[PDB]
């Protein structure tokens, strides 16, 4: 079974659009 | 099979802005 | 061929400069590399 309790992902679930190397 | 998870979020296009370390990895993102 | 005004065309990015070693760190998914202005700045190399 499961249930369905709703949170918070704060600050969460990135990443990279792209391939491309970057600095500062 | 065996003898607290499934954390599903759901993406829409939004701006982002992503804080590149000067290695070339992400430190920081704030959302738009 | 290095250090040298030479007409290079990698991985169908073509144009015109001189290449040169890099002291770069590419992470393993990059392959191209821009500036803050959106210029081809430093190509891994797809043979090397
Ligand atoms: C790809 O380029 C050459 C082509 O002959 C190949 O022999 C070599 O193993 C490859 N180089 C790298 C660094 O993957």
């Amino acid at each position: 079974t499961t249930t369905q309790s709703y949170t918070n992902s704060f600050t969460r679930g990135v990443y990279y659009p792209d391939k491309v190397f970057r600095s500062s | 099979l065996n003898r607290a998870d499934y954390y599903v979020g759901y993406l829409q296009p939004r701006t982002f802005l992503l804080k590149y370390n000067e290695n070339g990895t992400i430190t920081d993102a704030v959302d738009c | 061929v290095k250090n040298k005004c030479v007409n290079f065309n990698f991985n169908g990015l073509t144009g015109t400069g001189v290449l040169t070693k890099s002291n770069k760190k590419f992470l393993p998914f990059q392959q191209f590399g821009r500036d803050i202005v959106d210029t081809t700045d430093a190509v891994r190399d797809p043979q090397t």
